[PDB]
RNA sequence: CCCCAUGAAAAGGGAGUCUGGAACGAUCCCGGGAGACCGUACCUAGAACCGACACUGGUGCCCCGGUGAGAAGCCCAAG
RNA sequence: GGUGCAGAUCCCGGCGGUAGUAACAGCGAAGGGGGGUGAGAAUCCCCCUCGCCGGAAGGGCAAGGGUUUCCCGGCAACGUUCGUCAGCCGGGAGUUAGCCGGUCCUAAGGUAGGGCCUAAUAGGUACCUACCGAAAGGGAAAGGGGUUAACAUUCCCCUGCCU
RNA sequence: AGCAAACUAAGUACCGUGAGGGAAAGCUGAAAAGAACCCCGGAAGGGGGAGUGCAAAGAGCCUGAAACCGGGUGGUUAUAC
RNA sequence: AAGCCUCCCGGUGGAUGGCUCGGCUCGGGCACCGAAGAAGGGCGCGGCAAGCAGCGAAAUGCUCGGGUGAGGCGCAAGCAGCCGUUGACCCCGAGGUCCCCUAAUGGGAUAUCCUGCCGGGUUUCCGGCUCCCGGUUUAUAACUGGGUGGGAACCCCCCGAACGGAAACAUCUUAGUAGGGGGAGGAAAAGAAAUCAAUUGAGAUCCCCUGAGUAGGGGCGACCGAAAGGGGGACAGCCCAAACUAAACCUGCCGAUGAUAAGUCGGUGGGGAUGUGGUGUUACGACCUCUAGCCUGAGGUUGACCUCGGCUUUCCUAACCUAUCUAGCCGAACUCCCCUGGAACGGGGGGCCAUAGAGGGUGAAAGCCCCGUAGGCUAAAGAUAGGUGGAAAGUGGCUA
């Protein structure tokens, strides 16, 4: 799940929807607090750096 | 031109960086490797095999494991020291004190960077 | 914008009793929208909300449901409950 | 009744009288919507404040049946 | 050459003697019987009883403190003794407002910018303009019954009121 | 000693209403191989027997002086500095 | 028995010895940052994260080039998981994001927190908002475009003590010191004689060794104190006001051309006769004007006159090339035999390299085990320097 030259393919309006996507994903991770038992606790810190891709490619879009 | 104190020295080698510490692993090649492959030295990496050539289990060659780049020391399989409890643990040897026996040839960037280092045609 | 869910023994109790959701959110105190923040995140209606901060660094929101929606399916949803 | 004491100021409220403008229209009834932001736990003292201390000091203010003039001394409720 | 210590009411560190000694009384209170937990109870827990305060040793809330609050588990140090206990130690939690207060207004008082002064300002300031100055002064509108281990004119129910 | 500061956080902790003042503290071993297991103890890098290592002043870890305290060796002691 | 002296063993203690990724002094380099928001501070960010360091809601790190080649997730060794041979981590170069306070700057803060009015798309969000200067627009309305704070020491300018010494003390000294206020820079300041000295000489300023405790000041007490000259280090010189000319002039914006530069052409605005531009700034003389006479090329005119080609001063930077810097890389010769030992880096024997025998590491004291050393090589991209290159103006010499 490391993205990072598809990104320069989408559109500005495809981007705003997959960081919506990420950013629900990452709310949902946030139950490793619940002690729910995260299998893998890497993926908190993998998801926050595809966000900063995103909004990095973004910018690039001389949004 | 660089200094001589030997504080000066010592505070280089404990503090190295990750892209230098290779030159702490650093051995002598084999005579016969040395033969096929036009150099003298090389860094050590997992996969190679190795013999002692000093200490107490002189003569001893095997394969190695583990590597520790930080302080540059090797551990080789079957050279091992038993716990109190009975598990064993790997005894680490340093990389001077190693000769290369054979390598791991299969990297594709350790290869022609071993050519850039005048092997002699191919 | 929301941060994290809370699901303590307090906040385990409100979801069932009292039809409300316990959040952290950031405290930019200039607040109109966390009323339209989840009612757009989960697609709910929100009736009452009242907000707080904690002793130790959090902003903290009691946010209501109406009656015709349950807080217990956000929770399950989110794998709170 | 007294003074060679005469004993705060503003925001914010209500009303009145006039001037201009439109013919639609409430300070009265009925229904609907909205009302940011920040504080709020606990002690408040012969152990949570200041005095090097779980210091007989200081910092506190407000309140509380019989005998008796009594919020005194003595005895006892609620706590 | 930073070169030799017994003294400087020498500086710093460690350790004696006094000495297992003083003190743990005085300011108007007090315990006893039975049972429990625990490796270990004058000191922690339960029941009965007895004593003391009762214009404070009871109730409510400031400035100040800053988590001391609540639940669970502990006892190396900490508490003038002991400790299984605690305002101590480890792990989890807890503060919800249109109607309460700040926020607003001005008071005694102050400041910034202009002017005037100063060798100069981080200095002075009678004048002009603006702003600041009260969680006991002024200041629109809410009560009851209930709910948690810990919040409640703040949450639920009923009945309301202000702009 | 050397800058006040060689180190789990030096102008850090801590002291003062404030201007300000201002510490202490280095070292196992070549390698954690950091002492399995058994008896005692409520527990304790606690005791005993073991085991690791060239070597356990083995975590309060290099070497380990004196003052001071305890046990023992050799002289001696209640008519006298 | 209380005991007493001496040695041994133990405890307590932390001296002595050895060690050292820390200091201290010199040499040599290098040298400003900030409204495009600095330095300083406050709060945050890690799966479990308290501190330091790093980072800023894109928060223990995002993107693109180059180097490197197998591990990586800091001090910091756990539980659990993941990233990397589709080249990670790490190093260098260039970008992106960059919370609040802060000169702090829309207004307010004894609130590191609150709160406006215009413009833009439009959830979010993003721009504008004292003292001056040059302009616009109706005239105090509004609008376009342009110093403030920081820095260890050094530097420039004003204000300006006492202690102490004089064996007391007041003139004096201490001392224009300490200190206060204002202003800079990588250096500041000074600097081209209304100067020195002495038979008619030198030749801007600054620093070092001297002259010299000399001249000289002083209750002539304690004490204070030059310059010229000599020897060196570096060693430059211009530009204005004025005389004579009299708009021949400067500059904002738009279009073209020019390498987006300077410049040239065209159109619009602000200045300027209360003087913009040209000439010209030195002393037994300089400069300017007129008259007379003698002196490169081409051309015209009446030997003489005038007009275009060299020189002086100023403006400019892109393309290209060269060198250096920000990084990494190459780099000789024993791990031979015997003994001691836990381990040879020790002892005995044998050999080799050296433009390298500076230093370090490795189980002990190593030229030959490894890093390095003497000696050499390197860069897509930035940074610096030089070369090459483009333009504007003003211009005869001598004698009287």
């Amino acid at each position: 799940p490391l993205e990072v030259d598809e990104l320069r393919k989408m559109d500005l309006k495809q981007l705003k929807e997959r960081l919506n996507e990420l950013e629900m994903q990452l709310l949902k991770l946030r139950v490793e607090s619940r002690m729910g038992t995260l299998k893998n606790t890497a993926s908190i810190k993998n998801t926050r750096k595809d966000i900063a891709r995103i909004l990095t490619v973004i910018g690039e879009k001389s949004k | 031109m660089i200094s001589s104190k030997p504080s000066k020295q010592r505070k280089l080698v404990y503090n190295l960086p990750n892209h230098l510490r290779y030159k702490l692993l650093t051995a002598r090649l084999s005579e016969d490797l040395e033969k096929q492959y036009g150099i003298k030295r090389i860094s050590i990496r997992k996969g190679d095999s190795v013999k002692l050539m000093r200490g107490s289990q002189v003569g001893y060659e095997g394969k190695v494991v583990e590597v520790d780049r930080k302080r540059g020391r090797v551990a080789i399989e079957g050279l091992t020291k038993k716990k109190a409890d009975g598990t064993p643990v790997y005894v680490w040897v340093h990389a001077s004190k190693v000769i290369i026996t054979k390598l791991d040839t299969g990297d594709k960037e350790r290869m022609d960077a071993i050519e850039r280092k005048r092997k002699m045609r191919e | 914008i929301i941060k994290e869910f809370l699901a303590t023994e307090k906040a385990v109790k409100l979801i069932e009793s009292q039809n409300t959701l316990t959040i952290i959110v950031n405290r930019n105190t200039t607040k109109k929208d966390i009323k339209n923040e989840v009612e757009k995140l989960f697609s709910v209606k929100v009736e009452k909300i009242n907000t707080l901060i904690t002793p130790k660094g959090e902003k903290k929101a009691y946010v209501k449901l109406k009656q015709e929606y349950k807080a217990s399916d956000v929770a399950h949803k989110l794998g709170m409950l």
